[PDB]
RNA sequence: ACCUCGAUGUCGGCUCGUCGCAUCCUGGGGCUGGAGCAGGUCCCAAGGGUUGGGCUGUUCGCCCAUUAAAGCGGCACGCG
RNA sequence: GCCCCUAAGCGUGUGCUAAGUGGAAAAGGAUGUGCAGUCGCGAAGACAACCAGGAGGUUGGCUUAGAAGCAGCCACCCUU
């Protein structure tokens, strides 16, 4: 567990976040593989995903205007990076919503601004 | 040959300094 | 129970502690137990 | 949750297939009947088929990609698997083979991309020693 | 220590008294009184808290910090909600009774086995085959539930005997 | 390359001998010698603990900036003596050197790779001479063996060395053969 | 066993078991090795038996070194007779050991294997012993 | 540890022959084990076991015993009766001769005469004796036919390379599975410990869900055969 | 080859004991490839008990009937 | 040698021992404790408790019925 490795992360994830636009942050927790898998590839068409640790995103949140999460990093963490349109991966997570209601949408961001758990519905919605 | 041995370890005290007759 | 001056963890759930002056090995496995002596 | 893999047209001998699921509490006779019935298309592989299990005892059968252990078998010529891979060669398979089995493997592998499957062959052909060239 | 060093939360329900190492706790239960060893002082903050002081890093002290603490916390949740324990008797015809202030076993002996209760352990029976057992002292509940789960010789090969609630005992296949 | 030469403190002996060195090694030094084309040796002693830290970074071949009573010195260290038991220096030799002097020193060879699964890997020589500048010593060379076939020697003259040095032993001195993997029935045979 | 092919003198003196080792304290073929701590004459039964367990741990592939020789011979006279009336014929050989002298190597991808394997031979020889690297 | 090793249900097939009649091989070629072999006199000393395989899917015990030389002292027979007790414990018994020899009458005149002095002082009926000749590849075709005109119960086999493996299981079979007693047996739903031993432990004839129970047609080992006699559907 | 050759009586058996435990039975347990009956192995335990005959000077051994068992040793190979 | 027998120290200062070690013993077994130095990690929360995952090719090839992620031998790579 270097430290080289966790400093190549904060930088990584920063960057991908200054060259994404908008996040939809969900809960990870109780999700199967074949359940990652199939999503994954869902996540990957336009999108991209990942769930790291919540410091992790502190330390590479601090840089940029994403740190309208701070008290939303509580608990587990799911970045789901849509790069494009924010309502893409949103009504696919939305999708994933219904079908499982195992995940619980914790919160979401895009142009600078904070939301909560309904305001990410509605994102999904727009 | 418990008498064999005490006889013989007999010789560690202080007073006799590491040797006695017949070891 | 095996009495002997050897006793080593055999499995990898066998612990060995002190008791009353002894050292023993106990685990999950009956087979397992063993004290020194 | 259970697994099995059959002959292409033979089944139900008592020592491997029959008992072997039979210990659970499931169908034993129509199971081999309708088996038959989908594989007489291919007829010519082994298939790994999960049957998923519930509590109603019935069953719920799936067919998958013919195994890449036994698809590169077929393409090289070959018909026993080499004893000694890295050392001696036994079997002989073209990049183009390789795409061969990822076009057959394109439904149920995890590989998103067709040259990534490629590897995936690849990565297998490793585990029995399969020449590609 | 680390175990010791947070305080034992009191509730609104029971009254402490600390007269040197003599502590002793009374309440909608019981009364319950215990003495600490002697590097060891506990005293009470005015926060609703007792809390147990250890000096030193000596070995002995140490030791006597997380003795001390569970102790004590086992003292108030004991002289206010008191403690159970389930336990369960398996095998065709092993039956239990009460008699009164006594328990009546069937365990496929010849004569059937009484077993006293001791002060502060009261038997409750509720079906023929499961049975509770309820007390003050967290130490008497689980020694006499130890003697009774001990009525029967481990059976391995059918698990014929008294067991806990939620027990997964050793078994094994005996077949010549 | 650029070795930045080690800072040490050295004091002068009063009395030497086995008296004096035996207590020496028991208050916490380690006696040595500095020598060279200086032609007066001066008779010093380290600190036990600085320079095994020295050792046990830079490698045996340590060049050392020795303050003797004060005076800056230049100095290499051509040679060690350990009790074979207990695995501690008892004496040093402190060869002076000053910068731009060809100097013969032997450097160890390291192994780095995986060859191809029917082979093993025995080393022969464990070190090899160079020549090579007083600060611009290779603390270790490396002989990188993949890929290679069944039996296969690596003399020295396949020994890639950095510029500014020279092979002093001779080019056939063998260091690393890769041999077949001896068979199951060859531990068998062999010693006995 | 080893014995050797042909010795000038049959019967020779008890080998001087004083002293420190001299020669041979540093492993110089292999990558791992036994390093002796207490006096011994050990003999070539010890050192074909501790041959024998290293071979069986390590079961495919690596060299094991033997730097010892059962030079010296020991004698011993029949049994149920008295003194005197000449010497024995020489019956053991042994070998003369002296502290901090390298006594086998091996050479094993894997350190811990080799280590283990090490310590099998170990537990088959009449002294104390530790397991000493190449390196520094 | 026989004591508690017989109450199992694994069949046990003996093998004895001469020195060098290459007993240990047929072991090793049968199953797989790494039993090592010398030319010579006295190859294998211990008595050595290991499972036995089939066709049909059935495990056995298999044991090798020591060999024997010709002449032997009765001081020897009593000095190796600790490796010769499996004689007596064994289901059927294997006998390899050397098949490059020129006289099959005295080689089995001469262990059959060894091994019947130890079934006569032990007193237990002698065993179906089978014969098989090795090195039919270094052996001369004509005492082949003169064994198959003489001993039916004879058959050539080559170890050193492997022909007719596959009859010496068909063979083994019919002699091994011949000493069971097919039951036809009603167990009822009170007494489930037996459904899955019916299935493995035995052979499955038949089996119908009747009123007054499950009518289950097997065939059992000899332990597990005389065992449920108390459920008999005839007398 | 240290005590005894201006004497320390040598094998078995009988009578009479006394001690050790490295336990044959009886007593308490752990593990078991311990279903039960019966075993196997180890730990704790010296209170009591531990048969009569055929062969040999015999110790020892083999055998015949039993029994819960038919223990091993020391005490000048106990005891003239 | 200095507690009493037994003449003179239940001497002074700093530590260690819990075994009556002191007041017998080996190969070897071992979370008993004091001292000294290192290494990996960690307020970017390392370790313990706990949540949720821990998948596809797949039953990786030879081997016997069989090793199907899990008697034996060889190989031990790849996508999410």
């Amino acid at each position: 567990m270097a430290k080289a490795d966790k400093a190549t992360a904060v930088a990584d994830i920063a960057e991908q976040f200054k060259a994404s636009t908008a996040t939809v942050v969900t809960e990870y927790r109780g999700l199967t593989v074949a359940n990652l898998a199939e999503l994954r590839r869902a996540l990957g068409d336009s999108a991209t995903y990942t769930v790291a640790k919540n410091t992790l995103v502190k330390r590479a949140a601090s840089e940029a205007g994403i740190e309208g999460l701070d008290e939303l990093f509580a608990g587990p963490t799911a970045i789901a990076f849509v790069k494009g349109e924010a309502v893409d991966a949103a009504k696919a997570i939305k999708k994933f919503a219904k079908d499982n209601k195992a995940l619980v949408i914790k919160g979401g961001y895009m142009d600078g601004k904070a939301l909560s758990v309904a305001d990410v519905e509605k994102i999904a919605d727009l | 040959a418990k008498r064999g041995r005490k006889k013989r370890d007999r010789k560690h005290s202080k007073a006799n300094h590491g040797k006695r007759p017949n070891a | 129970m095996k009495v002997n001056p050897s006793v080593k963890p055999i499995c990898d759930k066998c612990r060995v502690i002190r008791r009353h002056g002894r050292v023993m090995v106990i685990c999950s496995d009956p087979r397992h137990k063993q004290r020194q002596g | 949750l259970i697994k099995l893999q059959i002959q292409a047209g033979q089944a139900n001998p008592a020592p491997p297939v029959g008992p072997a699921l039979g210990q659970h509490g499931v169908n034993i006779m129509e199971f081999c009947k309708a088996y038959n019935a989908a594989t007489e298309s291919q007829r010519g592989n082994v298939i790994p088929v999960e049957i998923t299990v519930y509590e109603d005892r019935s069953f719920t059968f799936a067919l998958k990609t013919p195994p890449a252990a036994k698809l590169l078998l077929k393409a090289a010529g070959v018909q026993k698997g080499s004893g000694e891979p890295h050392k001696t060669k036994v079997a002989k398979v073209t990049w183009d083979q390789v795409r061969e089995i990822a076009e057959t493997k394109k439904a149920d592998l995890n590989a998103n991309d067709i040259d990534a499957a490629a590897k995936i062959i690849a990565g297998t052909a490793r585990s029995m020693g399969i020449t590609v060239e | 220590s680390r175990i010791g060093k947070q305080p034992v939360p009191v509730p609104s329900g029971v009254d402490v008294t600390i007269n040197g190492q003599n502590l002793s706790v009374k309440g909608p239960k019981g009364t319950l009184t215990l003495d600490v060893a002697e590097p060891i002082s506990v005293s009470r903050a005015e926060d609703g808290a007792i809390v147990v002081t250890r000096p030193d890093d000596e070995r002995r002290s140490r030791s006597l910090h997380g003795l001390s603490r569970t102790l004590i916390a086992n003292l108030v949740t004991g002289v206010t909600e008191g403690y159970t324990q389930k336990m369960e008797i398996f095998g065709v015809g092993y039956r239990v009774q009460l008699k009164g202030q006594n328990l009546e076993f069937a365990l496929g002996y010849s004569h059937p086995v009484l077993i006293e209760a001791p002060e502060g352990i009261t038997f409750a029976v509720e079906s023929p085959t499961k049975f509770s057992v309820s007390g003050i002292d967290k130490q008497k509940v689980g020694q006499i539930s130890a003697v009774i789960r001990r009525l029967r010789r481990p059976d391995p090969y059918k698990g014929k005997g008294v067991r806990y609630e939620g027990e997964q005992i050793r078994r094994k296949v005996g077949k010549t | 390359t650029a070795n930045i030469p080690n800072k040490l403190t050295a004091n002068v002996r009063t009395r030497t001998g086995k008296g004096a060195s035996r207590q020496a090694r028991r208050d916490g030094k380690v006696p040595a010698v500095l020598y060279g084309h200086g032609t007066d040796p001066q008779h010093l002693e380290l600190n036990a603990r600085d320079f095994a830290a020295v050792l046990r970074s830079h490698g045996t071949n340590a060049i050392l900036t020795l303050d003797i009573e004060g005076t800056e010195q230049l100095a290499l260290t051509k040679a060690l003596d350990v009790h074979p038991i207990r695995r501690n220096i008892q004496h040093a030799d402190l060869l002076v050197v000053q910068r731009g002097e060809k100097v013969t020193v032997e450097v160890t060879v390291l192994v780095e790779g995986d060859a191809t699964p029917g082979t093993l890997v025995t080393q022969d020589a464990n070190t090899i001479e160079i020549e090579a500048e007083a600060l611009s010593i290779p603390e270790q060379l490396t002989v990188s063996v993949e890929g290679v076939e069944a039996g296969t020697q690596i003399t020295a003259g396949q020994i890639s060395l950095p510029e500014g040095v020279n092979l002093i032993s001779d080019p056939e001195l063998l260091v690393v053969n890769v041999v077949e993997a001896p068979s199951a029935e060859a531990l068998e045979e062999e010693g006995a | 066993m080893l014995i050797p092919r042909k010795v000038k003198h049959r019967k020779q003196h008890h080998p001087e078991q004083r002293g420190i080792a001299s020669g041979g304290t540093s492993v110089s073929f292999g990558d791992y090795g036994i390093q002796a701590l207490e006096h011994a004459y050990i003999t070539n039964r010890q050192i074909e038996s501790a041959r024998i367990a290293i071979n069986r741990h390590i079961k495919r592939g690596g060299k094991v070194w033997i730097n010892i020789f059962p030079d010296r011979p020991l004698t011993k006279k029949p049994a149920e007779t008295r003194m005197g009336s000449g010497k024995g014929s020489p019956e053991w050989w042994v070998a003369n050991v002296k502290p901090g002298r390298v006594l086998f190597e091996l050479s094993y991808p894997d350190e811990k294997t080799a280590r283990d394997a090490l310590t099998r031979a170990i537990h088959k020889l009449p002294i104390k012993a530790r397991i000493v690297t190449r390196e520094e | 540890q026989r004591g508690s090793r017989r109450r199992s249900e694994i069949p046990s097939v003996a093998i004895v022959g001469y020195t060098n009649a290459g007993k240990s091989s047929l072991l090793n070629a049968l199953t797989g084990a790494g039993v090592l072999v010398e030319n010579a006199l006295f190859a294998t000393l211990e008595p050595t076991t290991r499972r036995g395989e089939f066709e049909d899917g059935r495990p056995f015990v298999l044991t090798d015993t020591v060999g024997f030389v010709r002449h032997l002292p009765t001081q020897l027979v009593e000095a190796f009766r600790s490796t010769l007790e499996e004689v007596v414990d064994a289901d059927l018994l294997i006998h390899v001769v050397d098949g490059s020899d020129v006289n099959p009458l005295a080689q089995i005149n001469a262990v059959r005469t060894v091994i019947n002095e130890v079934v006569a002082e032990y007193d237990i009926a002698p065993p179906p004796e089978l014969l098989v000749v090795n090195k039919i590849d270094a052996a001369t075709g004509v005492g082949l036919a003169q064994l198959r005109r003489a001993l039916p119960d004879a058959v050539f086999v080559s170890a050193r390379t492997g022909d007719g493996l596959d009859k010496l299981r068909s063979r083994m079979g019919e002699l091994v599975e011949s000493t069971d007693a097919t039951v036809d047996v009603t167990i009822p739903y009170d007494r489930g410990d037996l459904v899955a031993r019916v299935h493995t432990d035995g052979h499955v004839d038949a089996t119908e869900h009747t009123d007054a129970g499950t009518r289950i047609k097997a065939r059992v080992p000899a332990p597990l055969a005389a065992t449920l006699r108390e459920y008999a559907t005839f007398a």
